[PDB]
């Protein structure tokens, strides 16, 4: 009806008792300008509302409200690739809007037609120490946990490049065989990146193969959570209808957990611990969601979600909720940064938990999961004996430890670096795991069945 | 025997030395600090329910 | 009946709802969504709704059915996979054509076309009756024809109506029972309310061990079936493998798996996985799930399933315990419901004073935990049934220091570490025995002591080499190396033995699928006499490495143990274990002199 | 008789003022199962009820109120022991009525007779770690600070069941005239703990010697707190009346803190860190009221209360305030239960800090005081012997440090460790500490008398 | 009307709308009492007040109001020189009637015409160790930092003492042209402390120039926070009738910030980190800003306001808002007391803002400045190598490190160590720095330029 009052940039409205829950609204404000917003809440004889365009010019007597009597549906097209779209998928280069030969819900509550049918395939990023050692399924969601003091946007960057480069190297692996499209959502991420990002595209030439979705901090609040659960529907239809690879890259977490934290100033609903709202879980869930094989068995679609830790540690709630929902996670790290690495990925926190069931011999070897297993226990000695040779001197080092303290070094220089534009084949990536290996002795070795080494080293 | 003797005595003073000094009063300061955000966090909270 | 008054989350308020009490299952809206009223605030109720909003509006209908909210446990469970507000999910692949639950679509409690096959039970006409007593049995699959047919919990009277021998429906009612005028008329599935704990004829003491199969497990502190257990995780250290693991190798009569509120892909895995695999009692034609009624809640689906999976998944475990079947449920994990009531917490907007987490976490976290234990089976007939819970806690913010933890290890009386540094050194799962406690040991190993082995002097010792090395271990990293006594070095050395034989298994065994109590005692037992007789060897005068040069071909044979499995002397009792003790007394002999 | 609501455990109940606090009311139901709660608060026209069987399922009109018109009160009677109760006191024994002669308050004081005078006179445990080296005297209030590391609940038992057969030896030396009883209280249990402590009892032939009152753990919180209350109560009458000395035995403490956090969820009160309340203090100095000597002093109250730590932390709320309220602590670590060592005290950090005040003669020896101190201080050294072994060598080592690791051995594996069924008398633990202590010669053995130290050596 | 309730030393009053902002209000007590109290918070036919005598024992029909009708304001005047009041503005030792020749609200900004043209001329006490290091200009604004056990007040006191005899001998140089007056406002001291400031300013003459305000602790909290205003507005008078360059001492910091702590959680405002309050830099930037040379320009206003951190860090929410707002800080260390020391300013983190622009040429040398950031550096780089010779002992410690180490012995023996009568001029302090550093070669000493460090060694 009418706006009874403003709270923070929440807007409560005033009004009788018919509108539908997530029922768009269209605020008609004095300057020729008329916006839509959302009912977050439906109470008794009012509504509490976040408006979608702007944060100001909500007036007392001034405003008229009229309800559209449909609920927020994004509408879906599986030619909305090849097109830029901002947060609510309005053109901003004129012409290109979503446009629909479906409409489906953008909760992704109603169809989810989840498989039952766990990662399969092979997946890899170009990236050696990610796909050996933390190895991509389809369909697994395995999070980029990274930390400021970093060219972590140069990071994920790297990722999108790659992305689609990487789907011949997995043809002739047999871990693809169908087309492969990008679906790319930014949030609270600067303008010089969100031009590096176009680029990447245009390089690749799947500027076609993908869609953008582009959301600015100077963008509402409730808007910026929105834009991600229009791409995820988006990626659905397209790995369900027509039984495609997809990879939405889902940039940035953080940016989300904010808009979210900001909201719950004016609501009934109470925020938990360190004032973040306690049904933070439950929002990350509904996009986490859209991820995994889809039905046909022969699409899926793999999530990728970017993370950069604002305080840098991962106890923090942002990363410490998305770990647990997630299998496994995947560390960068500023340390290796400060040397001169890139990409900088230290391994020694990061594991994936699914990973040795997914893998198998036909697109990797057998040797993957082993090769794997001997190097992390290598380099955690080798990263305790560094912080002793600190502090006491080398008095506390033995044989195995100085050995250890030359291996941490020779991975980190030789196997984790590479150029921006470089990309690994998984099989190489394995033989460069062997060479690392061939410094120690065989009867130091135990997290290797002595069948399997003996075979391949 | 006496000149090894000699050399290692001087290593296992400075090692006592460097625990004592520097090591132990770090534990001590970044547990502090810690601690100081720590608690407050868990006050707050029942401020704003209270509120 | 009442009139929605506000719609905030998937959280519905309704006003007008009266003679209503705090556990309903209403009819929400005029979507007609099934909705408990958890809590009532005068007239208005506050109710959670188990299927989304995203369109409802104010001022529907809520109807209350005039009774509470409820689990249908009747026949058929096994060898079918159903969520945690238990709605058939493979029925609502084919209906729906949507994999999971679809919104606005509502299905019964378990399926109303399956016909099964009744045989009389041990009442005739004009007999008294009572509660778990069992009044016939269905032959539910090809593994078990165990599934008994029982008047419910609360129940008593005497039986007007006994149908015959023959093939009937689970709708079609086969018994009346009168008790003051007609008390109902019954038929094959029954009721039970998931918010009290199932009665029972009396809980007993805990006395029997169960083997998981893990050579590791038993080694330290032996499980119960019965029992109460923690597992620590950490969502990236293969805690997933070996609860899956555990499952496949741990025998049980009926086995409930529970999943509390997963990835998804972790849930998808193990229905896959189970008919490929087969059982250890010989099971065929899908083996494992022929033995296990599953529940599968992912977290991505409503948060109120997600509460109630824990609830529905107890009330399986104890109605087949009344049955008189021993029963395993692995509930994985613990840590994500209560990441569900800290959600409730702050929807509702209930007080959290549990360091930002729910004020009943505790208490519910106690609840759960008592309706486990071994018991003298519901009804007069007597059998021997129980439930062994095996919980998994994980973080929930800090390493053991978040609520969810500190709670259930005060309530927990059996814990097995984790330790996070050799998860990634691949040496999982890694029992510390300062991380891990059994406190019904000492009736366990007076009960191996009946079954034939010397066990509890094999456990002092176990203890003692895990024990001394930790201490040993501080002083190397400090001081380092460059004397350690000839008796501690042995220490050490065997202890690794040790890590590497038991504590490292996973995929890594060959054998593994189910490892006997005596083979782990005699694989142990050559351990602890090369460490008696190593350092009895350096102090009747021998040097230390002299005693490693000729201890030699023992020490691989040792080092090489957990490949090889039962083959040679019984089908429990090893001779390659056997042999070994023998030839260990011959190297001493070269050793010493 | 309408009920209004239900906001968690706590109960709002829709009647009006006319009823006093702590009144028992009986909820009716239509499923012919009564509960009385009793009201935590009363308002105007509305109490809030805690109801101690169940908190939910109550209807808002199928329902009646009645009003009993007694405050809560335990039938207190001698002839109640030997007997298993519930954690309102009512039978489970499947035995006879509760009886009474007095109501007796529970609610935190009944008389409260304790006196202005000190402790003297020894009061025998049956462990020789605490009896010996931590001297408890009648009226003191030691604490058990234990962890979850140790098994807590068969130490408790220890306690118990090895106390009470300490007394014909205490007859014939003189200790004691009158009777000695136990009191044991369990709360929030596990079933099979339930049962365990009736059965030690039972082997010992100390059941009639005691009442165990057992709270099970899927009972409410509310009664929960209120079973030590029940069991102080019961004792101070004994006590008084028919002057009996009283150990009274309370487990667990922490299982009644966390109660007692876990109410508020409509309160208007903020708990303090940890989220533990400001007023935690309050609460434990609650049970701690009935404690000390009672009015004619040769009958006393005793108390050892069970605190266990749930992450080894001595800087966790609950023990830090206990500390400073109590005469003394005793510490129980992880690591000698590890070693395996039964009961694994190690008298390291534990103390009594009237411990010359407890000991005498007829139930100790004068001889026990200089022995106190020769025994800590040799078994410290011991400690720190075993570190310096471990670097210098079996073949380099002191012979002041021999000695001393020679005592650490001996003194674990004797002093500490005792068998389950082995009873340890004060006389007989101070003769094996004379056979430890004889491998230092006069020379270093100086905290003792010339005089006993020519006795015994 | 009359006074509805009193919620802690917050007052409900209910009374009409028409009071102005911080108008006056008086409250008649039945108890022959008359107490004043000025408008916190104008509501709805309500006011919230908070009383300056009294904090307790407020009534509701008994006590009844009259509103004065007249705003806060002190009356400030000139001839308040030699005048002793308390922390109202009433005599407690019977000095001079208030009366008026202006009257000034107290808001932090009474007419405020501070700086638009920065401070560039030289104040000194006569201690190198505060001079040096920290060039304090005629307007800046410099605490002293200091923590528990401590001398805080007797150094405070030597600045007082030691002022007004140093300021005639910089008049000549054109460090001053004008006479010099204290104006002491003592917060929430003890008696004892009290006394002693006055003891000071008799002792050297100067009782009849400078201004004391004594607030005590037991005097209302509300009292307290109006103590550093009233002396502030009466600062600021003097400044600008007399042209005098008024030092203001205010101390106790953290006295001030406990009283607004109490009006925060009292408050209807949630507080800040740490239970400290949200606006409590705002409480703090009041002072502060009432700094600089005031109109006529040859009067000013000069801040030493003295904190002692009531929990040794510089972690606490007082020091870290403290030093954000003042040009530097003059720290005081424990170490340096311990050892005989006295003053034990230490110099290794005290910092000048502004020491630039308060150096000149035609009263200070030019060389005040390079030398002064010599000291800094090596003092600096001294203290850590002596910590570090501590560790390494002489394997690691080079010729030129011994030369360092000597520095620190002699500057802290020396440039530290000066009487509480021992009176320095800046020339002096000069030269005595240029021996010091002389033993250091040319090569080393290369932060000032050849220039300088030929001309003099």
């Amino acid at each position: 009806n009418t706006v009874s009052g403003v709270n923070g940039p929440l807007v409560i409205l005033e009004k009788v008792k018919f509108p539908r829950y997530n029922e768009i609204v269209n605020l008609t404000l004095p300057d020729g300008t008329v916006r839509q917003g959302q009912v977050l809440e439906i109470r008794g004889d009012r509504a509490i509302v976040q408006v979608f365009e702007g944060t100001s010019g909500i007036d007392v007597k001034k405003t008229t409200v009229e309800f559209t009597g449909e609920s927020l549906r994004i509408p879906v097209s599986e030619d909305m690739l090849g097109r830029i779209f901002d947060g609510s998928g309005r053109p901003i280069d004129n012409g290109p809007k979503v446009f629909a030969e479906d409409y489906l819900d953008i909760n992704g509550s109603p169809i989810n037609p989840y498989a039952r049918i766990y990662p399969e395939e092979m997946i890899s990023t170009g990236v050696s120490a990610i796909d050996t050692m933390n190895s991509i399924a389809r369909g697994q969601k395995i999070p980029i946990f990274s930390a400021s003091g970093l060219p972590h946007n140069e990071i994920a960057a790297q990722i999108c490049r790659q992305a689609g480069l990487v789907r011949p190297t997995k043809d002739v692996h047999d871990g693809h065989e169908e087309n492969f499209s990008i679906v790319f959502a930014a949030m609270g991420v600067n303008l010089e990146t969100a031009r590096f990002f176009k680029q990447d595209f245009e390089e690749n030439g799947s500027l076609e193969r993908t869609s953008l979705f582009l959301n600015l901090a100077n963008d509402p609040t409730i808007e910026r959570i929105i834009t991600p659960r229009l791409a995820l529907t988006t990626a659905e239809y397209l790995a369900y209808q027509t039984e495609r690879h997809v990879l939405t890259i889902l940039t940035d977490m953080s940016s989300y957990a904010d808009a979210l934290r900001e909201v719950s100033a004016a609501r009934e609903e109470v925020p938990g611990r360190r004032g973040y709202p306690g049904y933070m879980y439950t929002d990350l869930s509904t996009i986490y969601e859209r991820a995994g094989r889809v039905e046909g068995r022969n699409g899926s679609i793999t999530q990728i979600p970017i993370l950069t830790m604002p305080n840098d540690d991962i106890t923090h709630p942002i990363p410490d909720l998305t770990g647990y929902i997630t299998e496994g996670q995947i560390f960068v790290d500023r340390q290796l940064h400060n040397k001169g690495i890139y990409p900088p990925i230290n391994v020694l926190p990061s594991l994936s938990r699914l990973m040795k069931s997914a893998i198998g011999e036909g697109m990797t070897r057998k040797d993957h999961g082993d090769v794997s297993n001997q190097l992390y226990a290598k380099y955690a000695i080798g990263k305790d004996a560094a912080a002793m040779k600190a502090v006491v001197g080398e008095e506390a080092l033995s044989i195995e430890d100085k050995l250890s303290l030359e291996f941490l070094e020779k991975f980190e220089k030789t196997f984790i670096t590479q150029g921006a534009y470089e990309d690994r084949t998984v099989f190489e990536s394995l033989d460069q795991a062997w060479s690392l290996l061939r410094i120690y002795p065989k009867e130091m070795l135990n997290r290797i069945s002595p069948k399997i080494l003996d075979e391949f080293y | 025997a006496f000149i090894i003797l000699d050399e290692v005595i001087k290593v296992t003073n400075r090692r006592v030395n460097a625990i004592e000094h520097v090591i132990i009063p770090r534990t001590e300061n970044t547990i502090a600090y810690i601690n100081s955000e720590l608690d407050e966090l868990d006050r707050e909270e029942f401020y704003r329910l209270k509120k | 009946y009442g009139a929605i008054y506000s719609v905030s989350g998937p959280v519905v308020i309704a006003e007008n709802m009266i003679g209503c009490a705090m556990y309903e299952l209403v009819k929400v809206g005029h979507d007609n969504l099934v909705g408990e009223v958890i809590r009532i605030d005068g007239d208005k109720a506050t109710i959670q709704v188990y299927e989304e909003t995203a369109g409802l509006t104010v001022g529907d209908p809520v109807l209350r059915t005039g009774k509470p909210l409820s689990v249908e446990l009747g026949p058929g469970l096994m060898e079918t996979i159903y969520d945690g507000i238990q709605r058939p999910l493979k029925a609502i692949k084919e209906e729906s054509q949507s994999i999971y639950i679809p919104r606005g679509i509502d299905t019964p409690a378990l399926d109303r076309t399956i016909k099964w096959q009744f045989t009389p039970g041990k009442f005739q006409v004009g007999d008294h009756i009572s509660g778990g007593d069992i009044y016939g049995s269905v032959f539910e699959n090809s593994l078990i024809s165990s599934h008994k047919i029982l008047l419910p919990p609360r129940s008593r009277g005497t039986i007007t109506w006994i149908a015959p021998a023959g093939e009937y429906t689970l709708d079609e009612k086969i018994l009346e029972v009168e008790f003051d005028g007609k008390k109902s008329d019954f038929t094959l599935y029954h009721t039970w309310p998931v918010r009290v704990p199932r009665p029972v004829t009396e809980k007993l003491s805990a006395d029997y061990p169960l083997l998981t199969g893990q050579r590791v497990l038993d080694a330290l502190f032996p499980c119960v079936q019965g029992g109460t257990t923690c597992i620590p995780g950490a969502f990236g250290c293969g805690k997933t493998v070996i609860s899956q693991s555990l499952s496949k190798y741990s025998n049980s009569d009926a086995i409930i798996y529970v999943g509390c509120g997963e990835r998804g892909n972790e849930m998808a895995e193990v229905l896959m996985e189970f008919p490929e695999l087969y059982t250890e009692m010989s099971g065929t034609k899908e083996p494992i799930m022929k033995r296990t009624t599953l529940v599968a809640n992912t977290s991505n689906m409503p948060v109120a399933a997600r509460e109630a999976s824990i609830y529905t998944g107890i009330t399986l475990a104890e109605y087949f315990r009344d049955q008189g079947k021993n029963v395993s449920m692995i509930a994985d994990s613990s840590s994500r419901w209560a990441e569900a009531l800290r959600e409730i917490s702050g929807r509702l907007g209930e007080m959290p004073a549990d360091q930002g987490f729910p004020a009943y976490l505790g208490a519910k976290l106690a609840s759960f935990y008592e309706r486990a234990g071994k018991a003298v089976a519901l009804g007069s007939p007597d059998r021997t049934g129980s439930v062994s819970i095996v919980a998994a806690v994980s973080p929930a913010g800090g390493d053991f220091s978040d609520p969810v933890t500190t709670a259930t290890l005060g309530i927990t009386q059996v814990f097995w570490g984790l330790d996070k540094k050799l998860a990634q050194r691949k040496h999982f799962p890694s029992i510390n025995t300062s991380v891990s406690y059994s406190k019904y040991t000492n009736v366990l190993n007076k009960f191996y002591d009946s079954n034939y082995p010397e066990f509890p002097v094999l456990r002092d010792r176990m203890k003692e080499i895990l024990s001394n090395a930790e201490e040993l271990e501080q002083v190397v990293q400090l001081v380092g190396k460059s004397a350690l006594s000839d008796s501690d070095k042995i220490t050490l050395d065997v202890a690794t033995l040790i890590k590497e034989d038991f504590l490292q298994q996973n995929g890594y065994s060959t054998y593994d699928a189910f490892c006997p109590i005596w083979k782990t005692f005699d694989m142990m037992r050559a351990f602890i006499s090369y460490h008696d007789e190593a350092q009895k060897a350096v102090a009747n005068g021998a040097n230390w490495s002299k005693l490693a040069d000729s201890t030699g071909d023992v020490k691989h044979a040792v080092s090489s143990s957990k490949f090889f499995e039962p083959s040679r002397g019984e089908k429990e009792v090893h001779g390659e274990f056997e042999k070994l003790l023998s030839t260990m007394q011959e190297r001493f002999a070269e050793s010493t002199d």
